[PDB]
């Protein structure tokens, strides 16, 4: 059933699984009209579909044209997400298809189950973890490819860069979720931590800076402080 | 007006006939039920005094044969049997009537309740849900499971209701996933009505039969079927106007007849709130909504 703190190591076993996060699929800016009413303008979005064992990220860019002439867009966005995840699964070779898909929001369960009826042996699961995948658009290279898209497009990334050469997928996921939690809690400060030092760069083929093991410990400590700090500034403690 | 004689009443039992019921004491000189209205199916049902576990009973139509009840002390229940010797039967009934050993089906003349609850229920369709072809009547009890329940175990003792499953390939056209799930009209009208039931009368007959088995036997899978068939209509944006008007009448009389004290177990909060207040047909069931609001406002 649901994925929680108790069964956390299951993410890193050898059963292929994907997280699906839909929180950036339907994105809008809210603005005033000439008549003083309020309207929305959609901007490009993305489905965040991640293998937590390997780091492979299937970033399906949702171009604003998919909303043209449609009603009830927040509802449609869940079904469009499910359509695109189903299409991704069908595109994969059988031996690459996931055994389980974990949706980060419970409102994705019925849309994805219905789209995956042809795959009765793929488990569709919720999670009780509060994962920070909404902050994916705070990763500059992901935001850039989403905002530049002029048409629907799928772009493949490894969200762990080359970390798995040195650390396990449990540690890599822990680092990713810490980075994304920080970016979600205070994006400016988080990005200051990551890029303050000009001598540590981001490789062309990477998303994050090329930190040594020791620098990652410093970075990770700074991110924890930020999250505790912001938690301080928030609740006054 | 037809008769179902009893050989005897050797164990104390509450006997139901349709929506009526009466207590018979152990070895009380009771020899059956007369004046049963011709033209409707009927159900005669039993709850033993010493073991209220297992309500059981028999659906029958007196036009199809001469039926009687006889207790079996081996299997421990009142069984329905068919008497093929017409003259023996008539002679038995006449003797029991002369000695006034029968209760009379107690129908008030103004009262259309039983018609209204069985309007679309036919014995031939009952016999396909309840498979026991050597008999003209059909046994049902509290514990029998449905074909769908068994999928999720003795098949010969199953209720073969039509399987309805809103998240199934039958319900969902490839490429119409969102459309068909949020508006079930193609599943209702094409798959179920045109395809399986052939017409709305047969759909309503199975819906009414499911309700009656839920109410009279506390049969849980029958209650699931009744609610599924209601929800499938309410969740369709496109339903023939005559079906909506008839459904309102059907449900009105079901809600009216339900024991007030069984509402907690026989009525599904989610389905009824969804059907009356959220669904496409939230404004199409005026009679049902009014009786539900006045009789079971807690459920809502
Ligand atoms: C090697 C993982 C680096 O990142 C983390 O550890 C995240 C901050 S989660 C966390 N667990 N326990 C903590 N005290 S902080």
């Amino acid at each position: 059933g649901a994925m929680n703190s108790s069964n956390y190591a299951e993410l890193f076993n050898n059963d292929i699984k994907l997280f699906v996060d839909d929180t950036n699929v339907y994105r809008v800016t809210v603005h005033k009209t000439f008549e003083g009413n309020v309207a929305t303008k959609a901007i490009n979005g993305c489905i965040f579909t991640l293998n937590p064992k390997t780091g492979h990220l299937f970033l399906k860019i949702i171009h604003t044209s998919v909303w043209a002439g449609q009603k009830r867009l927040s509802q449609l966005a869940k079904w469009k997400t499910a359509e695109e995840v189903s299409a991704l699964v069908r595109s994969l070779p059988k031996e690459e298809q996931p055994k389980q898909i974990i949706v980060t929001r419970k409102a994705m369960l019925d849309p994805l189950e219905v789209h995956m009826l042809d795959f009765p042996n793929i488990a569709i699961r919720p999670t009780e973890l509060r994962l920070p995948f909404s902050a994916a658009m705070s990763i500059d290279k992901l935001s850039d490819v989403v905002m530049k898209a002029t048409e629907p497009q799928m772009v493949l990334f490894n969200i762990y860069d080359d970390w798995l050469d040195r650390i396990s997928s449990y540690t890599a996921f822990s680092r990713l979720t810490l980075l994304l939690r920080a970016l979600k809690t205070n994006e400016e400060s988080a990005k200051m931590i990551l890029l303050s030092d000009p001598t540590i760069t981001i490789k062309s083929y990477h998303l994050w800076p090329s930190f040594t093991d020791e620098q990652w410990i410093t970075i990770e400590s700074q991110m924890r402080d930020l999250i505790l700090t912001e938690y301080g500034r928030k609740y006054n403690v | 007006m037809n008769t179902v004689p009893f050989t005897s009443a050797p164990i104390e039992v509450t006997i139901g006939i349709d929506q009526y019921s009466f207590n018979v004491k152990e070895n009380q000189p009771f020899h059956g039920i007369k004046d049963i209205p011709i033209g409707h199916v009927h159900v005669i049902h039993f709850q033993h005094a010493d073991n209220s576990s297992m309500r059981y009973g028999y659906w029958f139509d007196c036009r199809m044969g001469n039926f009687y009840i006889q207790y079996d002390p081996k299997d421990g229940l009142y069984k329905m049997m068919e008497e093929r010797d017409g003259a023996k039967f008539e002679n038995i009934v006449h003797n029991f009537k002369e000695r006034q050993m029968m209760v009379s089906y107690p129908k008030i003349d103004e009262d259309d309740t039983w018609y209204n609850l069985t309007e679309f229920v036919q014995m031939d369709k009952i016999r396909k849900i309840v498979r026991k072809d050597e008999n003209q009547f059909s046994y049902v009890d509290s514990s029998m499971t449905t074909v769908q329940e068994n999928e999720l175990s003795d098949p010969a003792h199953s209720l073969n209701y039509t399987v309805i499953n809103f998240k199934s390939r039958e319900a969902i056209r490839p490429g119409h996933e969102m459309e068909d799930f949020l508006d079930k009209s193609y599943y209702l009208n094409t798959v179920m009505l045109q395809g399986i039931f052939k017409n709305s009368s047969n759909y309503f007959g199975e819906l009414q039969f499911a309700f009656l088995n839920a109410m009279f036997f506390g049969n849980y899978g029958s209650s699931l079927q009744w609610h599924a068939m209601i929800e499938l209509i309410c969740s369709s944006a496109t339903v023939p106007k005559h079906m909506l008007d008839k459904l309102d009448e059907i449900l009105y009389y079901q809600i009216k007849t339900l024991p007030e004290q069984y509402s907690d177990i026989l009525l599904n909060e989610r389905v009824w709130n969804i059907c009356l207040y959220s669904s496409f047909q939230k404004n199409s069931l005026h009679n049902t909504e009014k009786i539900m609001e006045n009789k079971y406002p807690e459920l809502l």
